[PDB]
C-alpha cells in the first residue's frame, strides 16, 4: 500500500480545502523557512492520531487555522489521508475537528479511535508505536546509546519489555523467560539479519560491515546488545568508538535497521540530512531512492538540495501573508529531466 | 501582462537545475516578487508579476 495524497481543510497554516501531492515513491517536502513544511508534518501525525499535546498546541480547536491569533477562520477543519492498495479501492483515513473534539472516518464512515487505530494497524500503521516516522535528532539520538540503551530500545520496540515486570516476578519461570526471549529475539534478530546489508548499502561499499550480537545469548534483555562495524578502510570497532562521519553512517544503518522490523508502508523522514555533510549525503539519498522503488514509499522533509532532488516528486511549500501566515503547495516532477 | 512557465524555463536542464528554478518559485514567491498559478497538481507553474518587484519577469529568470 501508498499514501496516495493528503486533503487538508482549515488545519494550522493551511487555510481552505487544499491537495496535497498526490506522492510518488520518492516525494521531498521542499520551502524556504517559514512557509509550512514542519505543519504539513503536523497533518500528517494528526490523520494518524497523534495526541495533541505533541501537535505544539494546548488544545485541539488551536488547531484551526487563525486560532492562534483570535481569528479562527471556520468551526471545523480536517486532515484526510488516501491510501491505496494495488487491487483494492482506496481509503480515506480522516480525522475532524467537530466541537472541539476528533471525529475519525473511514472512507466517511464515522468509527471510533479504537476501530481507526485497529485499521490502521492491519496495514502495518501503528500509530502508537509511530513505525513511519523519523524524528529530527532521531540519528544524534541513536548515535549516542550504549548497549544497554539499545536492548532498552529493543526492550520496548520488541515489547518483551512489557513482560519484563512479570518477568523477575517469578524469582519453571521459563514459561516468560521464554516468551520475554522469543519477544526480543522475534524483532532483535531481523533487525540483526538486516544491518549488514544495509550498511553496505549506505556506505555503498561491499567491503563494509556491520554485526549485532547480544552480550548474553541466553537472556538477550539481561545485557548490552554489541554493535561492531568494519567502516571503509578501518578494520572492526565497536560503533561507539566510531569518529564523526563514520559514527554517523552506522547510526543511520541501525536506525533504518530498527525500521526493517514490521516496516510502515511509508515511512516521513523530517530532516535526517541536517546532520550530514557532502561526504555521504547522497549515498543516504541513494539508498532512499532504492528502497522507494519496492520496499517502503519515502516522504522526505529536507532542505539540502543534494537530498531533495533524489526525489521523484517535489512538493514546495510557501507562504502568504493572512491572519497568521497561509501556506499553500506546488507540485513539480523531477522524472523529467535528466542527472 | 508578463507571464512565465516554469516547465519551459526547465526545457533542457537537469534535476538539480530543474530543482532550484522550481525552489526559486517559492523564494521569489515569499518575497513577494510574483505570483504564482498553478492549475492542478503536476501541471505547469506560471509565474506573473507581484506587488513588490516591477523589472521585467523574463530577465529575472
Ligand atoms: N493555526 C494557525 N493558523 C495560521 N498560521 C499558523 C497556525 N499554526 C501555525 N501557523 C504558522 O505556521 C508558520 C510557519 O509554519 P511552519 O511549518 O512551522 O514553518 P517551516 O516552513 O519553517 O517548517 C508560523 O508563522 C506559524 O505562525
Amino acid at each position: 500500500g501508498f499514501l496516495k495524497l493528503i486533503e487538508i481543510e482549515n488545519f494550522k497554516s493551511y487555510k481552505g480545502r487544499q491537495i496535497i501531492g498526490p506522492f510518488q515513491r520518492f516525494t521531498a517536502i521542499i520551502g524556504p523557512n517559514g512557509s509550512g513544511k514542519s505543519n504539513l508534518m503536523d497533518a500528517i501525525s494528526f490523520v494518524l492520531g497523534e495526541k495533541t499535546s505533541n501537535l505544539r498546541v494546548k488544545t485541539l480547536r488551536d488547531l484551526i487555522h487563525g486560532a492562534p491569533v483570535g481569528k479562527p477562520a471556520a468551526n471545523r477543519a480536517f486532515v484526510s489521508m488516501v491510501y491505496s492498495e494495488e487491487g483494492a479501492e482506496d481509503r480515506t483515513f480522516a480525522r475532524v475537528i467537530v466541537g472541539g473534539s476528533s471525529e475519525y472516518k473511514i472512507n466517511n464512515k464515522v468509527v471510533q479511535l479504537h476501530e481507526y487505530s485497529e485499521e490502521l494497524e492491519k496495514l502495518g500503521i501503528l500509530i502508537k508505536a509511530r513505525n513511519f516516522l523519523v524524528f529530527q535528532g532521531a540519528v544524534e539520538s541513536i548515535a549516542m546509546k550504549n548497549p544497554k540503551e539499545r536492548t532498552a530500545l529493543f526492550e520496548e520496540i520488541s515489547r518483551s519489555g512489557e513482560l519484563a515486570q512479570e518477568y523477575d516476578k517469578r524469582k519453571a519461570f521459563e514459561q516468560i523467560k521464554k516468551e520475554r526471549f522469543d519477544r526480543f529475539n522475534a524483532c532483535f534478530e531481523s533487525v540483526a539479519t538486516n544491518i549488514d546489508e544495509i550498511y553496505k548499502a549506505l556506505s555503498r561499499n561491499s567491503s563494509a560491515q556491520a554485526f549485532l550480537g547480544p552480550e548474553n545469548p541466553e537472556e538477550p534483555y539481561l545485557d548490552g546488545i554489541n554493535y561492531n562495524c568494519v567502516a571503509p578502510g578501518k578494520r572492526f570497532r565497536p560503533m561507539d568508538n566510531l569518529s564523526g562521519g563514520e559514527k554517523t553512517v552506522a547510526a543511520l544503518a541501525l536506525l533504518f535497521a530498527i525500521h526493517s522490523y514490521k516496516p510502515a508502508p511509508f515511512f516521513v523522514l523530517d530532516q535526517i540530512d541536517a546532520a550530514l555533510d557532502n561526504t555521504n549525503i547522497g549515498k543516504v539519498a541513494n539508498y532512499i531512492k532504492e528502497q522507494s522503488t519496492c520496499n517502503f514509499q519515502a516522504i522526505v522533509i529536507s532542505l539540502k538540495e543534494e537530498f531533495y532532488t533524489k526525489a521523484e516528486s517535489l512538493i514546495g511549500v510557501y507562504p502568504e501573508q493572512g491572519d497568521c501566515v497561509i501556506s499553500k503547495v506546488l507540485t513539480f516532477d523531477l522524472t523529467k529531466y535528466p542527472d | 501582462a508578463e507571464s512565465i512557465s516554469l516547465l519551459e524555463l526547465c526545457r533542457n536542464t537537469n534535476r538539480k537545475q530543474a530543482a532550484a528554478k522550481f525552489y526559486s518559485f517559492l523564494v521569489l514567491k515569499k518575497q513577494q516578487a510574483i505570483e504564482l498559478t498553478q492549475e492542478e497538481p503536476y501541471s505547469d507553474i506560471i509565474a506573473t508579476p507581484g506587488p513588490r518587484f516591477h523589472g521585467s519577469l523574463e530577465v529575472l529568470f
